[PDB]
């Protein structure tokens, strides 16, 4: 016997990382697991140092903010990891969410349904993140967000008030968000860790959607350089974004101190819920608006049902792959329209953009799995 | 009044990706955040040690901290007096409650300026555009009198006075004073006060530049090599009879 | 790459707005008699005369 | 789970591999390789590209209804 | 102020100012301030013509300026 | 003096994983001299703004 | 706080009318005087520490919100203490 393949510690490391039979095909698309992997472990770590400063209190919240950039050594850096890895924990969300999409992989139940919860969970974590710096954006997108709830019938303002700790987004609000912004990201990863648990069932799938048993290779030699090449990519995106431009992504509001009197024009997330924000906007009604937004992400865990294709992935499906790529170029719209006042065009192509989102996945995308079949004669 | 214009693109000698500051020009505008600014506007994150690196040295720095009052803490009796003014002290002076510079200026208030280039959305551009683009209103939009008149500002009702050609100044070595100079200054200043790192983090950004343009292939190279074993490899399909 | 990220990190749990160090306090010798140990705060920390 | 030697029933199949010791890491890399990244472009194209040429044109077109009509002439 | 300091920006925006795209968005500047001056009752204000003109004055007044200033 | 180059490189020192660790533990110390001095010179020459102007404020203290 | 406890709602309210708190500023940026709520608490006596000092002399009376709690020995300390007053024995003089 060896070391690795008996010792109770090392088995775990070696049945994951080491002579896990993996596909040799797996592709970039695959490697935003492992990024995701990284992604929370460096929100955490610079998530940690900055904990070191931070003060929770609306008194000196923002001017510990203040501190960390001009006092703390390196202070800066950390701060602007921290914020730009953020939306680096994004950008490989919604890559892997897609891949999953494209490829057929959500066929491991509960894989995916973990994986939904995964999403859910780091939306919930950096939304309230956003909120710590108490800037402007911070304040009334916290007003703005948690009112929502208010629509729920004869439980929502009760629901309201029990969560904000007061009629307001105030001092019980703020270093409340403190606090579940410090030990989600610990409950994150203990799920995880039962994500990559369901993961290990089955291995992985691959593009062609086709079972791979026939030529698995070692994730020894393989998959490790590869996600190592590939974080190197994370870093380069993530450090080009902090060393070069902190604030690109970012709202130059949430500079100004908040101000519960003081209504900013604006108003809008951050960029990775304006997609949603487009969505809920889009609804002249207070209940309809956030019972769709929710809809707009719940929607991944009805995507398995409405399965209809007898091939796995989009690899070999044409009109389906069409049909995705428009899901994806309607999230851009999404995106945008939700970064946009809701006067003239904007409304009408924001609500029609809605609806074909939920027309796309709902509708469109099983009656072409149920088209291509046919042409195959299946 | 809903109609808005933005401000032009502006070759600021820290534009580039790889580009510093002019640091004599962070002077004269920190000069100009000292007599002209500093009475209506509060610098509430900048310290006197934090020009040390920057423009001046150890001695210039404290003596323009010596050059106020601050009110020192207590002592024996419960007091409040007055001390010279150290290195360790911030620029908090204008005046306390924000309601002071509402009744001074009339209800609006100089938005402090610590963080003003990162507040506003064009950085130094829609602050220079703003001080040195000061005009006069046309046809049919009469004002309120404190209410002057700004193109590039949200609804064109400002509260503000334009500031710039009061020529002060103290250009030490030897620079005129125009309306355009002083605005320059000014706002390279305050592009500092604002992100004090911008310097180094280039620096840093040149090297993590450098060192990906090494790394990058060279990883890549690695990961080739090892998967050289499976990209070269040859099948054959041999079934009995 | 890893010796600068992780002297970084390390580097942020040091200095900031404690650079201070002033006080160079000026006692009045007067004020404490024969026998009396009179305390002051110096530098943050208590100084004895 | 998972393992190797559990995995599936395979029979009669060659595999000649060589050592990375003795191959190089980018074979015809410009030569092979640029054809095939056209190629794979070409396979693509009309599958990603439209719908996002879509997104291109309502983004420009809403955008320019927008500015454009903030301003007014005659009433 | 009366007489004496020479402003880079009055120099390079008299240049400026001129040239062909601003001429004509001055023209209809002009144009609307006679309107506006010949009524009473009316509201058509011509703030509009006059950030145009800014604006493509101000970008050739940015590509031309710093170039000079010490 | 090219075929036999990295033939020593490797008999001498790449061999051992001994001496493969000695070898980039020493060649990370003198890398990150020449790297760091000659990528501050790349960062001064582009720029020759900040403390070059020390000359003048300073020596008269 | 007493209003649960010992007096009612009325009650509370004017025992807080009878001393002047001195409330937030108002388009002057002042500090002006106000007839005492409920909500406000009971931090009156003089600012600085060192007003204790001047006044009592290089003493201060520690605050007395946690005192049963931050003795050793209760009320009982403190009871002790407030009744038994007594005079100096013997070759110990004080300093008046
Ligand atoms: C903290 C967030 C997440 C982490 C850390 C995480 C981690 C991983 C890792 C390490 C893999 C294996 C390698 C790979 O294919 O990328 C994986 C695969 C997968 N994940 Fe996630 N993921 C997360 C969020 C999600 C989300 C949002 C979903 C979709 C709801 C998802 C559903 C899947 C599925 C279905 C697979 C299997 C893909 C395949 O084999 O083709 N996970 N994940
Ligand atoms: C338990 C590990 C984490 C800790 C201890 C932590 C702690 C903090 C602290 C103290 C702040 C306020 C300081 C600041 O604004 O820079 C903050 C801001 C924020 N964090 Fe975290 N966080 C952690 C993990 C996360 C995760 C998982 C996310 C989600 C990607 C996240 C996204 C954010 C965001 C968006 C902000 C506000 C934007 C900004 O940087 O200004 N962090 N965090
Ligand atoms: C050259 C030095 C000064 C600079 C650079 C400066 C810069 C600024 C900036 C960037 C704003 C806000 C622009 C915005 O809200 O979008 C502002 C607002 C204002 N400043 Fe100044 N200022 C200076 C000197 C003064 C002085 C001397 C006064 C006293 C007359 C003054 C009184 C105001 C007021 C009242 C406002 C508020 C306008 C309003 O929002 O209604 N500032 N200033
Ligand atoms: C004020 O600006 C805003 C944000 O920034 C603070 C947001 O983040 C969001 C969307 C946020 C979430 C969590 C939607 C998901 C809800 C469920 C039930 C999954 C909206 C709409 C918004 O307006
Ligand atoms: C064969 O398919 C797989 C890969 O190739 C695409 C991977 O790259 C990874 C990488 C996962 C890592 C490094 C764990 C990170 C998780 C945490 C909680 C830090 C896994 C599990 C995998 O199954």
């Amino acid at each position: 016997t060896n070391i690795r393949k008996s010792h109770p510690l090392m088995k775990i490391v070696n049945n994951a990382f080491i002579d896990l039979p993996a596909p040799s095909n797996i592709s970039s698309w695959w490697n935003f697991g492992s990024l995701l992997g990284i992604c929370l472990i460096l929100q955490i770590l610079t998530g940690l140092f900055l904990a070191m400063h931070y003060t929770s209190d609306t008194t000196t919240a923002f001017s510990s903010v203040t501190h960390i950039c001009r006092d703390v050594n390196y202070g800066w850096i950390i701060r602007y990891m921290h914020a730009n890895g953020a939306s680096m924990f994004f950008i490989c969300l919604y890559m892997h969410v897609g891949r999953g999409l494209y490829y057929g992989s959500y066929t491991f139940l509960e894989t995916w349904n973990i994986g939904v919860i995964l999403l859910l969970t780091v939306m919930a974590t950096a939304f309230m993140g956003y909120v710590l710096p108490w800037g402007q954006m911070s304040f009334w997108g916290a007003t703005v967000i948690t009112n929502l709830l208010s629509a729920i019938p004869y439980i929502g303002t009760n629901l309201v008030e029990w969560i904000w700790g007061g009629f307001s987004v105030d001092k019980a609000t703020l270093t409340r968000f403190f606090a579940f912004h410090f030990i989600l990201p610990f409950i994150i990863m203990a799920i995880a860790m039962v994500h990559l648990l369901f993961l290990h069932e089955t291995g992985s799938n691959n593009p062609t959607g086709i079972s791979s048993d026939v030529d698995k290779i070692p994730f020894h030699p393989y998959y490790t350089i590869k996600d190592i090449l590939g974080a190197l990519l994370l870093i380069l995106a993530l450090m080009l974004l902090v060393l070069f431009a902190p604030d690109l992504l970012g709202d130059p509001d949430n500079y100004t101190p908040a101000n519960p009197l003081n209504t900013p024009p604006h108003i809008k997330p951050e960029w990775y819920f304006l997609f949603a924000y487009a969505i809920l906007r889009s609804i002249p009604n207070k209940l309809g608006g956030v019972l769709a937004l929710a809809f707009s992400i719940l929607i991944l865990a009805l995507i398995p049902l409405l399965h209809t294709s007898k091939q796995r992935s989009m690899m070999f499906r044409p009109l389906s792959q069409c049909l995705f790529w428009a899901l994806v170029a309607d999230l851009l719209t999404l995106t945008w329209i939700g970064g946009q006042p809701v006067e003239h065009p904007y409304i009408t192509i924001g609500q029609l953009a809605s609806v074909l989102y939920f027309l796309l996945i709902l509708v469109l995308m099983p009656t072409a799995g149920t088209i291509e079949n046919k042409l195959l004669k299946w | 009044s809903d109609l808005e214009l933005h401000p032009p693109s502006y070759p600021w000698s820290h534009r580039g990706l790889l580009s510093s500051l002019d640091h004599t020009s962070i002077r004269r505008g920190f000069q100009v955040y000292k007599q002209v600014c500093s009475s209506c506007h509060s610098m509430d994150y900048v310290a006197y040690r934090h020009l040390v690196g920057v423009c001046y040295t150890e001695d210039e720095a404290k003596a323009l901290a010596e050059e106020v009052e601050v009110q020192d803490g207590p002592n024996e009796d419960g007091e409040m007096f007055m001390r010279p003014g150290k290195l360790s002290d911030y620029f908090p002076k204008p005046y306390p409650n924000p309601e002071a510079a509402r009744a001074a200026n009339n209800g609006a208030l100089p938005p402090d300026l610590s963080y003003i280039v990162r507040a506003r959305h064009g950085g130094e551009d829609y602050v220079f555009s703003l001080l040195t683009g000061y005009c006069e209103p046309p046809t049919g939009v009469s004002l309120r009198e404190g209410l002057y008149f700004n193109p590039y500002f949200p609804g064109q009702a400002i509260g503000m006075a334009p500031p710039i050609y009061n020529e002060v100044l103290e250009f030490d070595d030897g620079t005129p004073a125009t309306m355009s100079q002083v605005a320059k200054d000014v706002c390279t200043f305050l592009r500092w006060a604002a992100e004090p790192e911008h310097d180094h983090r280039k620096r840093m950004g040149l090297k993590m530049l450098l060192m990906m343009g090494l790394l990058l292939p060279l990883v890549y190279a690695m990961k080739r090599h090892k998967w050289s074993v499976l990209k070269s490899r040859k099948l054959a399909y041999r079934p009995p009879k | 790459a890893a010796k600068n990220v992780v002297s970084q990190f390390v580097s942020s749990m040091s200095a900031s707005a404690d650079v201070l160090a002033m006080s160079k306090i000026e006692i009045k010798l007067s004020d404490i008699p024969e026998g009396k140990n009179m305390a002051f705060k110096w530098r943050g920390k208590p100084l004895f005369v | 789970g998972r393992q190797f030697g559990h995995l599936t029933r395979v029979r009669h199949v060659i595999t000649y591999s060589l050592s990375p010791f003795e191959q190089r890491a980018f074979p015809h890399y410009f030569s092979k390789g640029i054809p095939n990244v056209l190629r794979r472009t070409r396979a693509c194209i009309l599958r990603v590209a439209p719908p996002f040429v879509a997104f291109y044109l309502v983004y420009t077109w809403g955008t320019q209804e927008f500015e454009k009509s903030k301003r007014k002439n005659p009433a | 102020e009366e007489e004496e300091l020479v402003d880079p920006l009055t120099t390079v925006r008299e240049q400026c100012e001129q040239l062909e795209k601003c001429v004509k968005a001055r023209e209809r500047l002009e144009l609307c301030d006679e309107r506006v001056s010949s009524r009473s009752q009316t509201e058509e204000d011509c703030t509009e013509e006059l950030l145009d003109f800014l604006h493509a004055r101000d970008h050739c007044v940015a590509h031309k300026l710093f170039n000079s200033l010490k | 003096v090219a075929p036999t180059l990295t033939a020593r490189l490797y008999s001498l020192l790449f061999r051992r994983t001994s001496t493969f660790a000695l070898t980039i533990v020493v060649g990370a110390l003198f890398f990150e001299r020449a790297f760091d001095q000659g990528a501050d010179a790349i960062y001064e020459h582009i720029n020759e703004g900040k403390l070059w102007k020390h000359i003048k404020h300073k020596y008269e203290n």
